[PDB]
RNA sequence: GUCCAAGUCCGAGAGGGAAAGAACCCAGACCAUCAGCUAAGGUCCCCAAAUAUAUGCUAAGUUGAAAGAACGAGGUUUGUCU
RNA sequence: CCGACACAGGUAGUUGAGGAGAGAAUCCUAAGGUGCUCGAGAUAUUCAUGGCUAAGGAAUUAGGCAAAAUAGACCUGUAACU
RNA sequence: CACGAAUGGUGUAACGAUCUGGACACUGUCUCAGCCAUGAGCUCGGUGAAAUUGUAGUAACGGUGAAGAUGCCGUUUACCCG
RNA sequence: CCCAAGAGUUCAUAUCGACGGGGGGGUUUGGCACCUCGAUGUCGGCUCGUCACAUCCUGGGGCUGGAGAAGGUCCCAAGGGUUGGGCUGUUCGCCCAUUAAAGUGGUACGCGAGCUGGGUUCAGAACGUCGUGAGACAGUUCGGUCUCUAUCUACUGCGGGCGUUAGAAAUUUGAGUGGAUCUGAUUCUAGUACGAGAGGACCGAAUUGGACUAACCUCUAGUGUAUCUGUUGUCCCGCCAGGGGCACCGCAGAGUAGCUACGUUGGGAAGGGAUAAGCGCUGAAAGCAUAUAAGCGCGAAACCCACCACAAGAUGAGAUUUCUUUUAAGGAUCGUGGAAGAUGACCACGUUGAUAGGCUAUAGAUGUAAAGGCAGUAAUGUCAUAGUCGAGUAGUACUAAUAAUCCG
């Protein structure tokens, strides 16, 4: 029974699965865009919101709180340098996800995860 | 919450400091004894002077229990120690003090010869 | 445990019913006419259509 | 609704503010054999637990030498006119350490 | 003589006099008869209730022309009550007023799901020993289902795991304490099976 | 207080006969019970 | 159950009957036939043939398969004496 | 290399660092070497290895089996018996 | 019934992963189980065995029977496949 | 069960009953050796139950050497219940404390492809005794491997196909099946009836508990590897400050949602029919008598209803309202999620959208963040009820739910 718990452990423990998502984050960051299975995106989606939000005011208690998640000052300042002045006054909703097919080795089914404001091909309607 | 193979103490001046819960008296398979509620016991300690042996057998009533017991009203007691009193063959209790306080709900058991002789109730 | 008859080629032929495969939903779009799997992108050439207009440009 | 019912159907007290650490005294309205009297309990206020005319709170107090603890609902229609004397300076939202824990040295902490 | 409601949330009041009392918000919106099946086309007298109207888009054609010779549209939960105390006609509307302070109630809910449970959290089995003297793998195991030879078989009924999940239950008289009608409240006391923001037959 | 048991006789459609119905019911509640 | 004696059967034996039974009752199978007569056992239906005839008993569903006691009783039919 | 295997086993000797430490114990790191040749979802029952449990504290069981409890340095003090 | 003095008799400080009885502390051993994490398990993609196997479209009851019936007799029950 | 010498103050049958006799059952010890030695695993205990009544309690009566209360015996009755420990491997048995009671038995002395191996029949060693000896004991003591991935059927759950005579969306009747049936204490009736006193009720009416069971998380309590805070060792972010990794979640203090009990609420209530033992009306056979032969009135936790859940594959496949009458109604694929769930299935939504996330606020958790100023020599305290989180709630299309298709 799990009703209730909005998790996902993404089989893996407590300290890799946090190791993981710090490390997709820099990655999503510093290339706009990233490719990775379904869940795992959806799980950086969750993990990587609030940061983006936090990243819309410079101030010096902001950037440790960001930091402390991003452990790597390479995405902290990329993050904070171009990332927050082309969101600009977004309600919400920073990243898209795309399906993109299935892969090979073990018949996963893969995504697309993107920043919507470094995309200005794709609108969606 | 006391049941059988349960140390208690003895708060009256009969001359117990340590007693053991023997049985939970009140119907079959009985599992606990909150406060209020009557027990087999067998004395374990029997002060020198004392009034009582070691290894008598007797029946007490508990009338303080270390497990928060619920009122109807919506309040909760939790004393620190479970203690208990001894009580004569009939509905009496045997001595003439009683020992740090005792709970308000061994007075609508007729427990009165117990509840006007305590420190706080 | 183990079997004490031989399964009969009857028998694991009726049970060999639900072990079908599952054909895909596959969709075209009106854009390119590509076949791609409903509710997923696709690579036409160089480029990725999804819903009649292009997320990347890789030409 | 919830809340419709809640801030409707129970009667709101008029209880000063205290939290964990303070000292108060609690004065209720015993019933007995057809007459009621008040009661106080002076003790130290353990924790406070609850959302909203739900909430209890407990208070331990000394007794001699048995410590005796009792859970109060706020909104009690017998709680009248709760004092208090002490004042927090602690550093806990639950001081459940309190409980296990007697002697001179630690009663209280003043707050300043 | 009957209603459907929603189980809104559970709090405790305290009584007019002295003790407390946990209780349930059942907010039983007015409900719309919606067919009245008496006892010469059908073959007995009883009476559909509706409780809450649905869209235009998710409405099937025939609920619309059903619900058309009655007043209010498509309902989400449509049922059936039997023996009420009032005679009453299509579109009529009941409101909360069916109930009084002090009468009783027989909720009747759908309980939530736990899914497939062993027979040690389903039926109440406890354990085959103890933890540690010997024991190897059967810590929360059935143990045996029937006897020997005599009657080779396993009697049917015998209690096994399977799912537990949730079917409907009735709470057997439930005392109904205020039955504001302003805002339909129907506050009962006692619990109420079902998750929150559930439909539950509340039988007067 | 106490209760008042009321033995009414009647001409059951089972058979014919002349059966009995007692009840236990308030001593100023028989008449009530036996004009019926 | 076991050990002898006088027979029969199974053993080494098909077929019919008792619902199904190696021995119980009838009866000793060279084949083929969409022919007839009978044995044991049966003729309301399952399931071939009598809801056949004449006389009396049973009220217990006894009974319609096999198999029961010491001891009770104002159940009933019938013969003699009295 | 020896074990049928690209096998959780066995295989003499030499060098074998830093912080805290008596220590080659123990925890984290140097130089160096690896991520152990099937993965992805989901987060039933159940098993294996682990964590925490209100009140009681061996009432369990053939049996305190297994867990928990004491554990370092420096001082005070330490019985019958021999 | 049926110990007994170098196939040694009686005691004995220290010792023992020895056997037996009791006490304190401690605890999920138990009253009485509850919650959480990973691996296995469950679904999907790849590779892919073995023990076992007279043929099988493989029910229950009462009974019979080489004396304890899925396969025989009578009755009852049961849509096909996972 | 039959007879009844007696015993019972006298009186065989209130109660017991010798000397003798007739049967039922197959739970003990036996008799036989009929299936199994190309294996039917044996005692005790645990879990799970199920059945019979030859009934321990609760239920209804007859007699009494039954004044009342407590008794004795017999009859009807199987719905539910039928405790925990000390000793022993024990079954059994004795004891301790309760209870309304602590039933007798069957199912391979139920159950080892369900568990343990404490006992017994493996190999080591020792004692008593027998044998010259190797060795043995229905004599005792210490130690000593319990194998297997479920094919068929039997159960507990969940699905796909087809059929119900054109097809769908809903609501239901009920041929049936399953579940629960427990009971104590106190008060009034009433210290009344009864009894010389002591003692002490039938019937009826209320209050409150024990065990069991279902639901739920408002309260209490547990967990809560989301979350918050304190702290230890070492490494890293170039250094200070501030953080992060690992050390059982490093340890320690809390903890929302969820899941649970140790918590809360409810239930076994009431009312019918036919009855068993048994109690009566009228009345003959048999001018009397007789509860029975005709006909009637009562009579139990047993049976059929009744309470709850499921139920038209009930092939005997039911009924009603509405819609469409063949690519129509409608269903599905796929996607966003769940209070649903192993997988199927179920439920809400899919742009004429609030289904999930984000954002804006907040219930709430933790406990006063970072940078700077002030006080001291410093550790530290204060300005500073703030920071971080928010599994819940509300509002907003910012992100994802296509512009396909299939069946009909």
């Amino acid at each position: 029974m799990r009703h209730g718990k909005k998790i996902n452990h993404l089989s893996r423990q407590t300290g890799h699965r946090k190791a993981m998502l710090a490390n997709m984050a820099c990655s999503l960051i510093e290339h706009k865009r990233i490719n990775t299975t379904v869940a795992k995106a959806k799980a950086l989606k969750q993990f990587v919101e609030p940061l983006i939000t936090k990243s819309k005011e410079d101030t010096t208690h902001n950037r440790r709180i960001v930091f402390a998640y991003l452990r790597s000052k390479y995405a902290v300042t990329d993050l904070f340098r171009d990332v927050a002045a082309k969101v600009g006054d977004r309600p919400g909703g920073y990243t898209r996800i795309i399906k993109v097919g299935n892969r090979l080795g073990d018949n996963a089914d893969m995504a697309m995860i993107e920043l919507v404001d470094f995309n200005e091909l794709y609108n969606g309607g | 919450m006391v049941q059988q193979e349960s140390r208690l103490k003895v708060a009256d001046n009969t001359g117990a400091k340590e007693v053991l819960t023997i049985r939970v008296l009140g119907g079959t398979k009985r599992r606990y004894a909150s406060v209020g509620d009557k027990i087999v016991v067998s004395i374990k300690d029997a002060t020198p002077n004392g009034n009582v042996k070691k290894g008598a057998v007797s029946t007490a009533v508990v009338v303080r229990t270390k497990k928060e017991v619920r009122r109807a009203d919506g309040s909760y007691i939790r004393f620190d120690d479970n203690a208990c009193v001894l009580l004569n063959a009939a509905g009496e209790m045997r001595g003439t003090r009683v020992f740090g306080p005792v709970a308000r709900e061994l007075r609508e058991k007729q427990f009165m010869k117990i509840v006007s002789l305590a420190p706080e109730v | 445990a183990h079997p004490k008859r031989k399964t009969s080629k009857t028998r694991r032929d009726k049970r060999r019913t639900h072990y079908k495969a599952t054909v895909a939903q596959i969709a075209t779009c009106p854009i390119t006419g590509e076949a791609h799997l409903y509710h997923r992108a696709y690579w036409h050439e160089g480029k990725m259509y999804y819903r009649g207009q292009v997320v990347i440009d890789k030409s | 609704l919830l809340k419709f019912v809640q801030n409707e159907f129970v009667a709101k007290k008029d209880f000063p503010d205290f939290g964990a650490g303070d000292t108060i005294t609690v004065f209720y309205e015993i019933k007995e054999g057809e007459k009621t009297r008040t009661q106080f309990f002076k003790g130290v206020v353990i924790q406070r637990r609850g959302s909203g005319t739900t909430e209890t709170f407990t208070i331990r107090k000394m007794s001699g030498a048995i410590g005796v603890e009792r859970i109060f609902p706020v909104n009690l229609p017998a709680l009248q006119k709760i004092e208090i004397n002490k004042k927090g300076a602690v550093r806990r939202a639950r001081i459940f350490y309190f409980r296990e824990l007697t002697g001179k040295k630690a009663k209280i902490k003043d707050k300043l | 003589s009957g209603l459907i409601g929603k189980k809104i949330g559970m709090t405790s009041i305290f009584d007019e006099n002295g003790k407390n009392i946990p209780c349930t918000v059942i907010e039983a919106g007015p409900c719309v008869v919606t067919q009245v099946r008496t006892n010469e086309v059908d073959g007995y007298e009883a009476l559909q209730l509706g409780f809450d109207d649905k869209n235009e888009k998710h409405s099937t054609k025939a609920a619309l022309g059903h619900f058309k010779k009655a007043g209010t549209v498509a309902k989400k939960k449509v049922v059936e009550f039997q023996d009420f105390a009032a005679a009453q006609a299509l579109g009529d509307l009941i409101d909360v007023s069916i109930f009084e302070e002090g009468e009783f109630v027989d909720v009747q809910g759908v309980s939530k799901g736990k899914g497939f449970q062993g027979v040690v959290k389903r039926h109440g089995f406890g354990g085959v020993g103890q933890a540690t003297h010997g024991q190897h793998q059967r810590l929360r195991a059935p143990g045996s289902v029937g006897a020997s030879s005599y009657p080779s078989r396993v009697f049917k009924g015998m209690r096994m795991a399977g799912r537990m999940g949730g079917d409907n239950v009735k709470v057997q008289n439930l005392r109904v304490l205020k039955v504001v009608a302003e805002k339909n409240l129907l506050v009962v006391k006692g619990c109420i099976p079902g998750h929150k923001n559930s439909y539950v037959i509340i039988q007067k | 207080k106490r209760l008042s048991k009321a033995i009414k006789m009647v001409k059951s459609p089972k058979t014919g006969a002349y059966i009995f119905v007692e009840s236990i019911m308030a001593p100023e509640l028989v008449d009530e019970f036996l004009k019926k």
